[PDB]
RNA sequence: UGGGGCGGUCUCCUCCUAAAGAGUAACGGAGGAGCACGAAGGUUGGCUAAUCCUGGUCGGACAUCAGGAGGUUAGUGCAAUGGCAUAAGCCAGCUUGACUGCGAGCGUGACGGCGCGAGCAGGUGCGAAAGCAGGUCAUAGUGAUCCGGUGGUUCUGAAUGGAA
RNA sequence: GUGCCUGGCGGCCGUAGCGCGGUGGUCCCACCUGACCCCAUGCCGAACUCAGAAGUGAAACGCCGUAGCGCCGAUGGUAGUG
RNA sequence: AGCUAUUUAGGUAGCGCCUCGUGAAUUCAUCUCCGGGGGUAGAGCACUGUUUCGGCAAGGGGGUCAUCCCGACUUACCAACC
C-alpha cells in the first residue's frame, strides 16, 4: 500500500553565475556535493555552499575528474 | 623483526645419512640426523 | 608504486594550504640530495630554494643524502628567505612521514627565524 | 645464507650465456616465499589456528599473520572479517634460510618423492606449489601434533614466462619429473 | 468516504508523476522511519574496492594465499536519490568540540517555526606545525500551549523580617 | 646568443590519455647494498625510516616516433521546439 | 474560485489577488547584448532495470550409476550468476 510523499525541500541553485552577493548568502543549497567549494567560498555541513567574501559570483569547472566549483571574487 | 613475537633463533646442527652437517639459524629444539639431503638427492 | 602512493597521500595536505593562499615550504626527500622550494600563494613561481645539487652546500657537508644534510639545507633556505625578506611560512610533509630528515630540515628553519 | 651468495655468484653467469641477459639487473631475482595455511576450519575449533599459528612459528622463523575474511560466503558460512586464514611471507635474509631450510632438509623429507613438478607456475614467472603436509619440516616434533597440517607455499620471483622461472629452480639440483 | 454502509489514509523522509529554477494534484505508481553509536563521534597518520583470468593442503562453481587485468560494477549503521579516493569508504594511535555566551548575512515558510553559517569572546583537546573540532556523507528518527514535578538563582514576596 | 637534458612546484584537465616500436645513465631519478639503534609490520626492511652506496638501466620514469584506439571535432542535413 | 492550517472540506484565519491614502529610488515591464546553472523534447544504450532470442550451459531434475557415498552414460530440460 502507498500514497505517501515526503515534503519539497527547496534545494537547488540560489544565486546564479555573476551576482553581487554578501558574505554569509547562500549560494546552492544541494544534497551530494554536485558543486564544489571554490575560493572565498565556504561549504557547510549540509553541503550548502556558502560565500564567505563580499563579490560577484563565478562558476568553474576545474580539477583533472572535471568537477564543478563556485568561486567569488573580491570586487 | 619485531621484539618479543618472534621465536629465538638458534644455529642448528643437522647431519644426513652420509654425513651432510649444515649450519643454520633455525627454531627447533634439538638437532637429529636425516636419511637424505642435497647431496643424497 | 612509491611514486604514486606519495603523490595521492599528499594531495590532502597541498590543497588545503592552496585554498588557504598561504606561502609554502614545500620539501622534497630523495636517497641523495635532499630538495627545498619555497613557493608563493599563487602557487606558480617560487621565492627561494637551496639544495645539495648546489655544490656550494654539500662541500661543507660530508654526504649528500642525509640527516646532517637536511640540517645544512634546512639552515639554507631560511637564512636566504629572511635575506629575502619572508617571515610567516607552512610546512608541507609532501608525501614524506615527518620524522627524521624531514623534521631535521624544519627545526633548522625555526630556529633561524621562520615563523611555522 | 650461503645459497644466497651461490645464486650471485654462479647462477648470475650461469644465466647470462644461456638467455644472453645483457644486463646484471635483468636477471629472475626471487623476491619472497609466502607458507600459508588457509585453515579454515576455525569456523568452531578456535584453538586449531592456535595450534597451525605456532606451527608456522615453529617452522618459519617469525610470528604468522591471521588472516580474517575477505568476503561472507555461506556456501561456507562464513561472515567478512573474521579469523580463518593462517599465513606468513618470508622476505630478506631470513627468507634465503627457509630457502636453504628447502632444498636440504625440506624437499628432501617429501614423502613418495621422485620428481617435483613445476606445472603450478601463475603465469608471470611465480612459483606457487602446495603440498599435503608440514611433516617435511623437521620443526614439527611428529607426536605433538594429533594431525599432519597441510598448506600451500608460494615462492615469488621476478620472471615472466614459467620455464625462465623453472630453470631457475633447477640452478638449485631442484627436483623436474 | 468518488451517494452511502464497508477496507485503507492521516505527522515525517526518498524517487516518479513534475512539462531541463522553485513549486505543483489524485482512494496515482514503488518505498521506508517513530532509532542507533561513547563509538560508527573529534583529530593526526596510514590504506583503498567488487569482479572475474591463472597457480595453489583440506578447498570442489562459491573460505586462505601469489601475480595480472580491472576499475568503484564495492563500501557508506537503516529507505531511496544525490555524493564521495583530497575519499565521506577501511585501519591505527591519542582524545571527548556530542563545549559556553553569541552571531554579519542568507535559505524557507502566511505564521508558529525550521535550516546554514564565516567570524567574535572564553576555555579545551588532537597535531611538529599550518590548521582542525560547537556531533555522525546529507536528507527521516518527532510532536506546540496550559497544568505540574525536580534542581539552581534574594529577581519578587500585598504591614515589617522571613517563608510559601 | 641559447639549445639538449633531468628534478621539483603550478596553470591547464584525454588535441593532453592508453596500446606499440625504439631509446636515456656524467648528472639526476629509480632500483639496489646494509640495518645495533631513530622508525616500522594486527607476519614480513614490502611500505614507513635511517646509514650509505658496489652495480645496473631490467624494472620505473623521462624522451623520440607510431594514430592500432580513446579523444577534440567543424560545415551541411536531419530530430525537436518558441 | 490559489497556497497553508483547521472535528476542516459550499465555514474561517493568514498570505496572494482588488481598492483608497501615503512615502520612495529609471524602482518595474517589453527588446538587444553579455554573464549563468539546468536535463524535459530529441538522440542514445557505458551505467540502471528490463526485452525476447541464441549461446554459454555453470545451479538444478531424471532414466543412468556403487543407483549406502564421492561419482554418472546422458540430459527432460529449467537455469541463479551468466
Amino acid at each position: 500500500r502507498n500514497g505517501r510523499d515526503s515534503e519539497a525541500k527547496r534545494l537547488g541553485v540560489k544565486r546564479f553565475g555573476g551576482e553581487s552577493v554578501l558574505a554569509g548568502s547562500i549560494i546552492v543549497r544541494q544534497r551530494g556535493t554536485k558543486f564544489h567549494a571554490g575560493a572565498n567560498v565556504g561549504c557547510g555541513r549540509d553541503h550548502t555552499l556558502f560565500a564567505k567574501a563580499d563579490g560577484k559570483v563565478k562558476f568553474e569547472v576545474k580539477g583533472p575528474k572535471n568537477r564543478k566549483f563556485i568561486s567569488i571574487e573580491a570586487e | 623483526m619485531k621484539k618479543d613475537i618472534h621465536p629465538k633463533y638458534e644455529e642448528i646442527t643437522a647431519s644426513c645419512s652420509c654425513g651432510n652437517v649444515m649450519k643454520i639459524r633455525s627454531t627447533v629444539g634439538h638437532d637429529l640426523n636425516l636419511d637424505v639431503c642435497s647431496k643424497c638427492h | 608504486d612509491k611514486k604514486s602512493a606519495r603523490i595521492r597521500r599528499a594531495t590532502r595536505a597541498r590543497r588545503k594550504l592552496q585554498e588557504l593562499g598561504a606561502t609554502r615550504l614545500v620539501v622534497h626527500r630523495t636517497p641523495r640530495h635532499i630538495y627545498a622550494q619555497v613557493i608563493a600563494p599563487n602557487g606558480s613561481e617560487v621565492l627561494v630554494a637551496a639544495s645539495t645539487v648546489e655544490k656550494a652546500i654539500a662541500e661543507q657537508l660530508k654526504y649528500t643524502g642525509n640527516k646532517d644534510a637536511a640540517a645544512a639545507v634546512g639552515k639554507a633556505v631560511a637564512e636566504r628567505a629572511l635575506e629575502k625578506g619572508i617571515k610567516d611560512v607552512s610546512f608541507d610533509r609532501s608525501g614524506f612521514q615527518y620524522h627524521g630528515r624531514v623534521q631535521a630540515l624544519a627545526d633548522a628553519a625555526r630556529e633561524a627565524g621562520l615563523q611555522f | 645464507a650461503k645459497l644466497h651468495d651461490y645464486y650471485k655468484d654462479e647462477v648470475v653467469k650461469k644465466l647470462m650465456t644461456e638467455f644472453n641477459y645483457n644486463s646484471v639487473m635483468q636477471v629472475p631475482r626471487v623476491e619472497k616465499i609466502t607458507l600459508n595455511m588457509g585453515v579454515g576450519e576455525a569456523i568452531a575449533d578456535k584453538k586449531l589456528l592456535d595450534n597451525a599459528a605456532a606451527d608456522l612459528a615453529a617452522i618459519s622463523g617469525q610470528k604468522p599473520l591471521i588472516t580474517k575474511a575477505r568476503k561472507s560466503v555461506a556456501g561456507f558460512k562464513i561472515r567478512q572479517g573474521y579469523p580463518i586464514g593462517c599465513k606468513v611471507t618470508l622476505r630478506g635474509e631470513r627468507m634465503w634460510e627457509f630457502f636453504e631450510r628447502l632444498i636440504t632438509i625440506a624437499v628432501p623429507r617429501i614423502r613418495d618423492f621422485r620428481g617435483l613438478s613445476a606445472k603450478s607456475f601463475d603465469g608471470r614467472g611465480n612459483y606457487s606449489m602446495g603440498v599435503r603436509e608440514q611433516i617435511i619440516f623437521p620443526e614439527i616434533d611428529y607426536d605433538k601434533v594429533d594431525r599432519v597440517r597441510g598448506l600451500d607455499i608460494t615462492i615469488t620471483t621476478t620472471a615472466k614466462s614459467d620455464e625462465e622461472g623453472r630453470a631457475l629452480l633447477a640452478a638449485f639440483d631442484f627436483p623436474f619429473r
